[PDB]
């Protein structure tokens, strides 16, 4: 209702049965791009550090 | 999530410590916004009750097997460190009293019994 | 389940492959990597 | 409290189970309440061996047959390294300067230009 | 999923120490094989194993320095013994910042990858451990090797800073009910005094390394003398980190020895307040001296006289600790178990390796010993025989309590004697080679330096056999370790006294001065529910 | 700071108030942990204390510790010619007469 949803979200984060970082119905929008792009950032620095040990440049 | 406490006589868990709400246009007070183990200290200190004790061991009287020093615990064991009856004579010796056996402190000799609350 | 084989990250008893192979391969890799590095940098610089 | 249960406990005490050990102690503790000079010699020996004796937690850390094991384990740790280091000693690259007929020509040059006057000069090590 | 949330996404402080131990074992194996590569080349005159390459000799020396200054001694002495034992000694449940403990662990496997990849993409990084400016520029090392090696000294710095702030913040406000900060054990004081130097030393190193990077790749000329800079500045900005660092490696060792001397000799430590004041004095006087590593660079004549005076003063607090250890071992009863063997071999060899430091402190005598193998023989008697011995003693002391599985005594004794003999054969003729005049960092030498180099190549093959026997000791500990407690009475923490009967001793077995040896031995995940009480 | 005539009164008072075997062995263990050897009066109290709690091996092990605390052999035999009516009344046998 009003801007004091503080007395409402404190009855939700308690008794949730899910972890804190994935409890709200908004954490999809933060957690899907971050873990999506992290698996590209790590998979690009393990291709350019093995291509470079063989002497190949760009 | 349930009925809110007013004193610590009506606190049967974390389900009684949410509280009322603040009003629109006011900097809220700690009695209007606190949930967990923070509000429990708050309801203790506005009466005079210290929830988290910081008082050390009894260093007045010794320990006989007939009349032992009673150490209070909510478990079956509690670690007790003896350092003397004038409180700094004995060195630091640690002991574990249990609900089936009493510790006896190999240097000075005090006996400790466990009181299960 | 607290007990003498509960705080370790690897399983030791009641295991399909016996523990000697994962214990030996750890030390084999640990004492075999810095010879591979010397082999690569020797072969990149002409000498055998 | 028979003689067979008490006599010669120095060779049987570590083999009895822990329910035949707590009966001998609880039968010598109602025999010590009697005034002494009424105890047999075997009970006096057993009461000393049960509490103050070389069984259980009063064993030594090192026995006589363990120091021999440590000594002959260190020797077969030194012999292996000598045989490994010998294999990297036959197969060496020996440069031309390490020969006796080359280290005797160096001594004449070090003798003409006076070098090491006080101690010694000698480049010969075969 | 329960594997991930408990050994990868962790909060418990005692479960990160075991991961630190597993990492430290690997990073101490790699450097030891790299040292065996070096010592098998410095055997007889000529070019033996590395065919003609004087690169891939300096790279091996650099990577053997870095993997055991930064990746073995610090993770063992901070992660395995500091994270595990300090909450149990002060009586806390966990650390104050647990996620910072997790990041302080997990910054190190990305630091190993960059260092191992600093030796495959190019000639390599043969700059030495001290990465001096005018050699490590873009005229000798032009490639991604030095850059990826000075990015492995940033992540370790961040990890050490985040661990030190956690250690200081925990011991201030997370103690039990009856402990002031004068009843603390000595190991907690050792961790506090190393954590203050970790705050006060690492910004200078980070600044100097970053300015070297900017000189290499953004053409800034801080340390190039064609634009108005001096290389000597970097030396200042290195060695202000360098001498705190070498006490960071040795202060957590000292306290460990104290516990063993307090335990297996059944006496309390002689003068504990003098010992904590001595550690404070050693920690403070390690920051006011840094220029005794640089006496030949061309300093003033009135500046050498200050740094000879301020260096020999550090002998006075260390003698208090040594003589107090002797006074503790004097009166009591001594039983020779495998921690006390390493304890006895530490009080003699630290003295021998430390008395050489007084000879090198003089500016007149440093003209004959600088960049010479006397320095190497000085600091190997203190690093390999002072810190690694303390680590082995700490492992053989605290491993039955942590793990719950005992070990064979005889094989541990054989390992100790092999380490002793081989390491005393290896580093003693380096003094003779130094006094005769052999310089440092040379693959090939004149033919006069041959004979002692034949003897110092023999002890390394003895020490590697001891490492393999240590591996078998760990394997015999993990398998059938429940049945290795009745073979010997070494498993007992304290012996029965003269008047204490065996029947009385079996009822009351453990007598201690800390909380450590009264726990159940697997330590519980949540070990304190109700608080501990001290009078 | 403690003198002989205060040591040999304080340990008599401590030995004349023990109630169990743990306490007798506790006071006996820290009596032989100073620079002063125990007096013949203190050891005479310790054997009566071992008699009240009814233990035999402790009354033998007291005389064995005197052989290690005392510097020479003549002083040990000077201790045994004055603690003789205590031994032959209670009945305590030494270790070298039992041969255990
Ligand atoms: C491992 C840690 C460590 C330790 C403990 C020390 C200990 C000391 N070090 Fe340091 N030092 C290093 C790390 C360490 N050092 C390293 C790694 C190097 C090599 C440099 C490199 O190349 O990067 C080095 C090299 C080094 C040098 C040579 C620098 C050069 O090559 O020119 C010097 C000289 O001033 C020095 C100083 C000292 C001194 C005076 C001590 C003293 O603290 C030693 C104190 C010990 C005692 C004195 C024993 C006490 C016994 C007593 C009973 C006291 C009796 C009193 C008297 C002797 C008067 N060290
Ligand atoms: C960290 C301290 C340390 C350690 C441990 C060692 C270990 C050894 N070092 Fe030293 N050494 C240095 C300090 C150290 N060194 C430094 C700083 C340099 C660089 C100098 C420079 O760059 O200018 C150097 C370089 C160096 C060189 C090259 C010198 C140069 O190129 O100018 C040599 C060659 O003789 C040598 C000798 C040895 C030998 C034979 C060992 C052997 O002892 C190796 C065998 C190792 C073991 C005996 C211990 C194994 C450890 C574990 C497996 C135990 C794990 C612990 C737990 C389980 C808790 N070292
Ligand atoms: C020669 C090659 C090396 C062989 C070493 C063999 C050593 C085995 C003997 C041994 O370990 O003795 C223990 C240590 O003794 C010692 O006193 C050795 C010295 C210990 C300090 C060494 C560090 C310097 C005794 O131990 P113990 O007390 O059980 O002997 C009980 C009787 N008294
Ligand atoms: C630059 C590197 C150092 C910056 C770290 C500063 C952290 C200061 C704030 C702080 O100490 O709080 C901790 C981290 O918070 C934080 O502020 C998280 C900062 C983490 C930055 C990691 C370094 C990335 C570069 C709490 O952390 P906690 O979760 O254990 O508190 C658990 C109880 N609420
Ligand atoms: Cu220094
Ligand atoms: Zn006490």
């Amino acid at each position: 209702t009003a801007t004091e949803k503080i007395i409402e979200l404190q009855k939700f984060y308690q008794s949730t049965n899910k972890p804190i970082y994935a409890a709200h119905p908004r954490s999809k929008y933060y957690l899907i791009p971050y873990f999506g792009l992290l698996g590209v950032s790590v998979a690009a620095t393990l291709f350019y550090t093995g291509r470079a040990c063989f002497g190949i440049k760009d | 999530q349930f009925k809110t406490a007013t004193s610590i006589a009506e606190v049967e868990g974390l389900e009684n410590l949410v509280g009322p709400g603040a009003k629109t246009g006011t900097v809220p007070t700690d009695l209007e916004q606190a949930t967990g183990l923070e509000r429990y200290e708050l309801l203790g200190k506005l009466e005079g009750i210290e929830v988290f004790d910081e008082t050390p061991l009894e260093a007045v009287r010794k320990g006989t097997m007939k009349d032992p020093i009673l150490i209070d615990s909510y478990d079956d064991y509690r670690y007790v460190g003896c350092t003397g009856v004038p409180a700094d004579s004995h060195n630091i010796e640690w002991l574990k009293p249990t609900t089936e056996k009493n510790a006896r402190c190999w240097e000075c000799g005090s006996v400790y019994k466990l009181n299960f609350l | 389940d607290v007990g003498p084989y509960s705080n370790l990250p690897f399983k030791v008893k009641n295991r399909r492959v016996p523990y000697a192979v994962p214990h030996f391969l750890f030390f084999a890799i640990g004492m075999g990597i810095p010879f591979f590095a010397c082999y690569v940098q020797l072969k990149r610089s002409g000498s055998i | 409290l028979s003689n067979a249960t008490v006599t010669n406990l120095e060779k049987r005490w570590e083999d009895l189970p822990e329910t035949d050990q707590k009966d001998i102690i609880s039968q010598l503790s109602e025999r010590q309440k009697l005034p002494w000079k009424d105890l047999t010699l075997s009970e006096k020996k057993a009461a000393w061996y049960i509490s103050f004796g070389e069984w259980g937690p009063r064993r030594p850390v090192h026995t006589k047959e363990d120091k021999l094991y440590i000594f002959w384990g260190t020797v077969i740790g030194i012999v292996i390294s000598a045989t490994i280091f010998g294999a990297f000693r036959y197969n060496r690259n020996v440069p031309k300067t390490m020969n006796r007929e080359w280290q005797a020509a160096s001594d004449e040059y070090l003798k003409s230009k006076n070098a090491e006057p006080f101690t010694g000069y000698s480049q010969i090590q075969s | 999923m329960n594997y991930i949330n408990r050994w990868l996404f962790s909060t418990n402080a005692k479960d990160i120490a075991v991961l630190y131990f597993i990492f430290a074992l690997f990073c101490g194996l790699l450097g030891s094989i790299m040292s065996l590569i070096l010592r098998l080349e410095l055997s007889a005159p000529g070019n033996q194993i590395l065919m003609g390459n004087h690169q891939l000799f300096n790279v091996v020396a650099t990577a053997h320095a870095v993997l055991m200054v930064f990746f073995l001694v610090m993770p063992a002495a901070i992660g395995f013994f500091g994270n595990y034992l300090l909450p149990l000694m002060i009586g806390a449940s966990d650390m104050s910042f647990a996620r910072l403990n997790n990041i302080s662990f997990w910054l190190l496997p990305p630091a190993l990858v960059s260092l191992l990849a600093s030796a495959l993409i190019e000639n390599g990084a043969g700059t030495g451990w001290t990465v001096y400016p005018p050699l490590a520029g873009v005229q000798s090392h032009s490639g991604p090797s030095v850059d990826l090696a000075i990015f492995a000294l940033h992540l370790t710095s961040i990890s050490s800073l985040l661990g030190a702030i956690n250690f200081i913040t925990t011991t201030l406000n997370m103690r039990t009910i009856g402990m002031t900060m004068s009843k603390l054990p000595l190991f907690v004081w050792a961790v506090v005094f190393t954590s203050i130097l970790l705050l006060l030393s690492l910004p200078v190193l980070s600044a100097g390394v970053t300015l070297l990077l900017l000189d290499r790749n953004f053409n800034t000329s801080f340390f190039e003398p064609a634009g108005g800079g001096d290389p000597i500045l970097y030396q200042h900005l290195f060695w202000f980190f360098g001498h705190p660092e070498v006490y960071i490696l040795i202060i957590p060792g000292f306290g460990i020895i104290s516990h063993i001397v307090s335990t297996y000799s059944k006496k309390p430590v002689f003068g504990a307040i003098g010992m904590v004041y001595a550690m404070g004095s050693i920690g403070f006087l390690g920051l006011l001296v840094w220029s005794h590593h640089m006496y030949t660079v061309g300093l003033d004549v009135d500046s050498r006289a200050y740094f000879t005076s301020a260096t020999m003063v550090i002998a006075v607090p260390t003698g208090i600790k040594i003589f107090s250890w002797l006074a503790t071992l004097y009166g009591g009863s001594i039983r020779y178990t495998t921690p006390m063997l390493y304890a006895f071999a530490f009080l003699f060899l630290f003295t021998v390796g430390g008395l050489s430091g007084v000879v090198l402190s003089n500016a007149s005598l440093d003209i004959a010993f600088h960049d010479t193998y006397y320095v190497i023989g000085h600091f190997h008697y203190v690093l390999s025989l002072g810190a690694v011995f303390s680590l082995f003693a700490g492992y053989y002391y605290w491993s039955p309590l942590i793990t719950g599985l005992y070990y064979n005594n005889n094989l541990a004794n054989i390992q100790f004697w092999l380490l002793f003999i081989g390491t005393n054969v290896t580093f003693f003729p380096m003094h003779f080679l130094g006094l005769n005049g052999m310089p440092r960092r040379i693959p090939d030498y004149p033919d006069a330096f041959a004979g002692w180099n034949a003897i110092s190549s023999f002890g390394s093959l003895i020490s590697i056999i001891s490492v393999i026997l240590f591996a078998y000791v760990i394997y015999d500990q993990l398998v059938n370790g429940l049945t290795n407690k009745q073979l010997s009475t070494n498993s007992l923490f304290k012996n029965p006294d003269f008047i204490e009967s065996n029947i009385i001793f079996n009822d009351n077995s453990i007598k201690s001065s800390s909380i450590d040896f009264l726990l159940t031995s697997p330590p519980l995940p949540h070990t304190f529910n109700t608080p501990a009480i001290q009078s | 700071e403690e003198t002989y005539e205060e040591f040999s009164q304080r340990y008599e008072k401590e030995f004349d108030e023990a109630y169990d075997l743990f306490e007798v062995q506790r006071v006996l263990n820290n009596c032989f942990s100073y620079d002063i050897v125990p007096s013949p009066a203190v050891i005479g109290k310790a054997l009566n204390a071992c008699r009240r709690v009814n233990d035999y091996a402790t009354a033998v092990r007291v005389f064995e510790g005197l052989k290690h605390k005392v510097e020479t052999k003549e002083q040990y035999d000077a201790y045994l010619e004055e603690l003789k009516d205590v031994r032959e009344e209670l009945g305590i046998d030494l270790k070298e007469e039992l041969f255990p």
